[PDB]
DNA sequence: GGTCGGTCACCGACC
DNA sequence: GGTCGGTGACCGACC
């Protein structure tokens, strides 16, 4: 998923905003209540029709808007293709409209879905992830930076799998293969040959949907690739002190501190932020092509001056990537470290 | 890519299976009537 | 609860620490992983037997320690009386030894409780509050600053009211009433009216205290008004009359007004939630003086910009006046130097 | 003072006429409780 | 002061 | 409706 343009009107803290996104790093600066997080939830609401902060859709409408209407237009690219989502959340009429059109090479707009429910299903297909996976990996909201890290092994594996697999394919494959076994049981030399087919599909079903086999192996093989980069990021950031590995039995992410073992929840504020950020920029690297954005809303304030600058240094060395990387901060000490800035105050972009 | 699900799965079987020819055959037929 | 002294060996990230607490404000300041919050969970652990970060006691033992044993001595004053708690967690032997003693004026230690559970039970009787109430009101942990404010209605009232009433007293009181009533009905001219009349007076009094609908409700409401009165005051000073606060349990909890526009706590920004949370905390701290005489706020000024960090710090300084043990924990030097008395921790030991 | 029992004395006096008798019974009970 | 056991009181059940 | 049964909380004693 690669953000290209985002237009906001009267969404939460926002009054009007219009942003082109591009490869590289961008810092979104601004005071409290300026509208930084609103812009983040905006993208979230453009795609999945869910936000972070509120249970109910009509809450997201800027209550000061005089027509009670929030409008969102989001344009993004995936896998060569290019998509446009338009939304109106009308809080007076209590009407929520939403369409997703494809943008073709000849400049017309082929429609793929209208209304919230089918737009979300379409978005979830094009992306190949669900909302939870989105906010737990490469799109980390304010105050929720360490959720993946301290999650139980069950959740972690679901999240990882989903990033690197089509649930749309697997859902059907599992179903199709059910159908071809209850159609062989249905039957009742032929009865030996249909007994021995039921049993070759069943060996296939087992290696593929037992919890419990290849899922456990595949998660291992992904986290192996992911933690290889994290270990290296952690060697740079902590001078060889911290090591990270993943164990299902030991409750999840397991950290070594000068060799000593500690559950990720043992860590402190800064160490957690520091070890969530290098784990997050690792995941994004290993998920390029699948996931092409990396957003953080305010990790870096847990961090002391030494660690903030160190973290900033490594992050800055992502600038090279063909990734839409965006960090959000009120902290000027962190922000000044980067070149491309976007300042937001009072619900508008400034200067 | 390396971390391709079924390319990972094409291999997890070869370690754990001898009858992995007809099995990966079956898997391929099935994915095709999912492609359809 | 007024922390007098605290000594620690090998708990979490601490090696050795011996700390006498004073009145007014101290700032604990030091880098990521210094041991700041470790001291914080040490107090909570010594009193209630529970950390913040681990469900299992043996995990609080510093793994570097050569004996595999953590030791905790906490001494504190409540209601004139003085107590001391000594706890030894041995991670190697899976042993947790705890004991509570009143330190009489003469100075002999009279034992009160000598097990992790008997200590936790006596502590709740003394302090007046359960562990959850402690960590939501006046002892606020890193990353949990706003937990009371976005909390659902039924919890918010269980918590603030627990401060001001006694589960111990009420439980006994209700039972004794239950027996006196049973005896009177068991004991069944003028005497009958006397025996049967006091039966009813008891029952009319029973109805007023223990039908949750009755005084219990009313009490919680009087309590809330008191706390919100103060919270509204602080908010006027901090946000130029922009943000008001109120409580409605049919509206899902604490509700903020933004120039008159209603908004549930969870809808505020990271900065606005921390600024309003602290206000609420300071208020509860004022309203429960004599019952809780400490006020610890670890990691609660991170998502606060420069204008609000300066505003928040100045207000917090205006508590230096009060006879209390007030402690702020930070890694930010900027924020910590707005105050006078600093306690510096590095490498799990006090420095300077 | 915000004391649970002080507030009850005020709450009962408002809506209860037999309150003076009732608060009295309460005091006796509070005493038997404190003793134990 | 901790533990473990005894008894009495109370609600349940079947009489 | 009253009587029989079992289980649950308080208390004193002994470690
Ligand atoms: N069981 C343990 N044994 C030894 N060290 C531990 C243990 N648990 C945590 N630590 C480490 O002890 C150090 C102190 O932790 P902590 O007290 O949370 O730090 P802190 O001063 O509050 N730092 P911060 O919250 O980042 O600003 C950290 O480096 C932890 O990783
Ligand atoms: N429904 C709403 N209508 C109007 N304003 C709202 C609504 N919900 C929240 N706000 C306000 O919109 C402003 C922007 O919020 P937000 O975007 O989260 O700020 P922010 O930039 O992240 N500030 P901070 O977290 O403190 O760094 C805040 O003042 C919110 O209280
Ligand atoms: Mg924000
Ligand atoms: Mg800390």
């Amino acid at each position: 998923m690669r953000p290209e343009r985002l237009t906001v009107r009267n969404f939460l803290g926002l009054k009007n905003v219009d942003i082109e996104f591009q490869s590289g790093i961008t810092v979104v600066e601004g005071p409290n209540g300026a509208g930084k997080s609103s812009l983040f939830e905006a993208i979230s609401f453009a795609l999945f029709g869910n936000g972070i902060r509120y249970p109910n859709s009509y809450d997201y409408v800027n209550r000061n808007a005089v027509d009670g209407t929030a409008r969102l237009v989001f344009q993004f690219e995936r896998g060569g293709k290019r998509y446009e989502i338009i939304r109106e959340i009308n809080a007076l009429q209590r009407k929520h409209n939403a369409k997703l059109s494809e943008i073709l090479e000849n400049g017309k707009k082929a429609a793929i879905a209208a209304k919230p429910t089918s737009v979300k299903q379409e978005v979830e297909k094009i992306l190949g992830i669900e909302h939870r996976t989105f906010i737990r990996t490469v799109f980390l909201p304010q105050g929720e930076i360490d959720k993946l890290l301290i999650s139980p092994p069950s959740e972690i594996t679901e999240i990882i799998s989903d990033v690197f697999q089509s649930k749309e394919t697997l859902e059907k494959l599992e179903k199709l293969l059910k159908e071809k076994m209850k159609k062989l049981e249905n039957e009742i030399k032929k009865l030996k040959e249909m007994s021995d087919e039921y049993n070759n599909l069943d060996l296939l079903r087992k290696y593929l949907f037992d919890k419990s086999n290849f899922s456990r192996y595949f998660t291992g093989r992904v986290l192996e690739a992911v933690l290889k980069r994290t270990k290296a990021y952690l060697d740079i950031l902590t001078n060889g002190r911290f090591d990270i590995d993943f164990d299902d039995e030991k409750g999840g992410f397991i950290i070594k501190d000068w060799g000593i073992e500690r559950p990720a929840r043992g860590l402190s504020g800064g160490e957690r932020a520091l070890i969530s950020i290098s784990l997050a920029m690792s995941l994004a690297e290993v998920a390029s092509g699948r996931l092409d954005a990396f957003f953080i809303d305010e990790g870096f304030s847990s961090l002391d001056t030494e660690n903030k600058e160190k973290i900033a240094s490594v992050l800055k060395e992502l600038e090279r990537l063909n990734k839409v990387i965006v960090f959000i901060t009120h902290d000027r000490e962190f922000s000044e470290a980067f070149d491309r800035k976007l300042r937001i105050t009072g619900g508008v972009v400034v200067n | 890519d390396k971390l391709d699900y079924f390319e990972l799965f094409k291999e997890y079987l070869k370690k754990r299976e001898e009858n992995h020819e007809k099995l990966l055959k079956i898997l391929d037929e099935l994915l095709d009537e999912v492609k359809k």
